[PDB]
C-alpha cells in the first residue's frame, strides 16, 4: 500500500494521539493559575480540536507557559497531519493524471 | 477569583410547598454551577450539576436552573429530610469556589 | 474530465451539503442549552461557513457536545474540502510544467 | 515563464484586490446596522486581512448578510490564494526532483 | 541533499526568526497605544506563534497600524512556511511513488 | 437566562401624541428583540422583528429602535387602537424569555 496513503493514515492517528494527550496536558498546566478556564477534560479536548483544526474560536485557550506550549504543539500537529493529507491527495491526483495519458 | 453569593442565608416555607435557593456569580460561568446539599452533621451530597443536570439517587423532587450569573436550585414539595444547609460550587475558572450556604428551615 | 478536477467539483458540493446540514443540527443541538447562542438557522449557515474556512471568529461557536461533534466535522470537511482543491491546482502545474518541456 | 509562476502573481495582485474592495464593501454593508464595528475603512481592511488569512481574531467581524457575504468571498479568496502557492511551491520541488534523478 | 526538504529547513529556522521579531516589533508598536494589550514580550511571543499558525484566539490582537503591519507579516509568514513543508511532503510523496512503479 | 424589563408598567398619553416603551436587557443581545402587540382578549401580534425590521400589515406608525441592551418600540401619533399591552422577547440566546409587558393608555 503506497506510503502516502501510509502517512496520511498515520497522520492520522497520531493528531488523535497528540488531542487526547494535548487534552490531558492543557488542563494539568492550567489548573492552579487563577482565572483559567482551560480547565476540565471534557472542554479541553474540544479546545485541541478547535485548535489542531487551527479554527480557535478563543472561548477557551491557556493562560500558563506550558499550557501554551501544549497548544503549539497540538497548532503544529493537527498543520501538519492536515497538510500531509493535501499532500497525499496530490500524489493521487498527479500520479493518475499520468495514466490519464499513457505512463 | 469567582464569588458565589447566597442570599437569603435562611429560607422558611410551608410543607409540601415549592422553594428556591439562589446562586449569584460574580461573573459569567455559563452552567459551571453544581450543587450540594449537607445535613447536620453528614458531609456534602451532590444534588444537580452543570446548573441543570440530574445525578442518579437524587429525589426527582430538586431542580436545577439558570446560567450565566443567575443559577436557582428548586424543590418542588418540601419536607422535613429536605431541613439541610445548600451550597453551590463553581468550576469555570479555577479555583473551584464555594457559596456561603443557605440553611432550608421548615 | 480530469480526476483531480472531478474531486475538486465533489468536494465543492459537498461542502456545500455539510455546511447546510452543519447549520440544521448546529441549531438543533444546541438549543435546549441555557447561554447557548447558536440558535437561529441564518447565523448558524454563518457559523458553520467560518468555521469549515477555520476562520471561527468567535462570535458564535457551540457550547453542547454535539454541537461542538457538528462543529468538528464540518471544520474537518472545509479543511480537506479547500485541501483537495489545492491538491488539484498542483496537479494542474505539475502536469503542465511536463509539457513545457516535452512529455 | 512557468504557469504555475504566474497564478501565484496573479492570485497576489487578486487577493490584494479582493482585500481592497472587501474593505469597502463590509463597511458599505455595515453602516446602517446597529452595533457593527466594521464601519470605518482602516479597520476594515485589517478585517479582510485577517479573514483572508483566516486568522480572524475575533476583535471585528460583519453581523449584516452582506457583510457576511463580503466576508466569505475574502475567506476564500484568501484561502484559494495562498493555497494557490503552496501549489506552486509543489510544482517547482516536483520539477527539480525530477532533475536531481536526471530527466 | 534535496532542495524541498531544504527549503523546509529553511522556512522553519526563518519562520523561527520572524515570531520573534515579531514579537519585539509588536510591542514597540502597540506600546505607547492607550488600551492595547500586546505590549510585553512573553505573551507577545505567545501572540505570534497563535497568529503564524493562524489559530488567533482573540486573547492578544494588535491594535496600531504598524502592529497589524507587524502581524500580516507574520500571518504570512507562518502560512507560506507550513504550506512549504506541504508541498515538501508532497514532493517526496510523488517522487516515491514513481519509484514504487519503477522509474 | 435573559431579563427583559419593562418599565414604566403603565404609559399614559393624550391622543395623536408620540410614545416609547422602553425594553431592558440583562446582558447585550444585539439587535435579537423583538416587539408584540397583545389587546384585550387576543392573542399576541408581531409588530417589530429583530429591533427594527418591520413587519407587513403594521401600521406604518410603529417603528423599533436599539441594540445591545436598551431597546425602543415607539409609536409616532397614538390612537384608541393602540390600545392594549407591549411585550419585548429576545432571541439571542436560548431560551426565549419576554418582558414584564407595558400597557399602552390614552
Ligand atoms: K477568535
Ligand atoms: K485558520
Ligand atoms: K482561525
Ligand atoms: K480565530
Ligand atoms: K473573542
Ligand atoms: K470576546
Ligand atoms: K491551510
Amino acid at each position: 500500500s503506497a506510503l502516502h496513503w501510509r502517512a496520511a493514515g498515520a497522520a492520522t492517528v497520531l493528531l488523535v494521539i497528540v488531542l487526547l494527550a494535548g487534552s490531558y496536558l492543557a488542563v494539568l498546566a492550567e489548573r492552579g493559575a487563577p482565572g483559567a478556564q482551560l480547565i476540565t477534560y471534557p472542554r479541553a479536548l474540544w479546545w485541541s480540536v478547535q485548535t489542531a483544526t487551527t479554527v480557535g474560536y478563543g472561548d477557551l485557550y491557556p493562560v500558563t507557559l506550558w499550557g501554551r506550549c501544549v497548544a503549539v504543539v497540538v497548532m503544529v500537529a493537527g498543520i501538519t497531519s492536515f497538510g500531509l493529507v493535501t499532500a497525499a491527495l496530490a500524489t493521487w491526483f498527479v500520479g493518475r493524471e499520468q495514466e490519464r495519458r499513457g505512463h | 477569583d469567582i464569588l458565589l453569593t447566597q442570599s437569603p442565608a435562611i429560607l422558611s416555607v410551608s410543607p409540601g410547598e415549592r422553594v428556591s435557593f439562589s446562586c449569584r456569580a460574580s461573573q459569567s460561568i455559563g452552567t459551571d454551577i453544581h450543587w450540594y446539599q449537607q445535613r447536620t452533621n453528614g458531609s456534602p451530597r451532590l444534588l444537580i450539576k452543570y446548573a441543570s443536570e440530574s445525578i442518579s439517587g437524587i429525589p426527582s423532587r430538586f431542580s436545577g436552573s439558570g446560567s450565566g450569573t443567575d443559577f436557582t436550585l428548586s424543590i418542588n414539595s418540601v419536607e422535613s429530610e429536605d431541613i439541610a444547609n445548600y451550597y453551590c460550587q463553581q468550576s469555570n475558572r479555577w479555583p473551584f469556589t464555594f457559596g456561603s450556604g443557605t440553611k432550608l428551615e421548615i
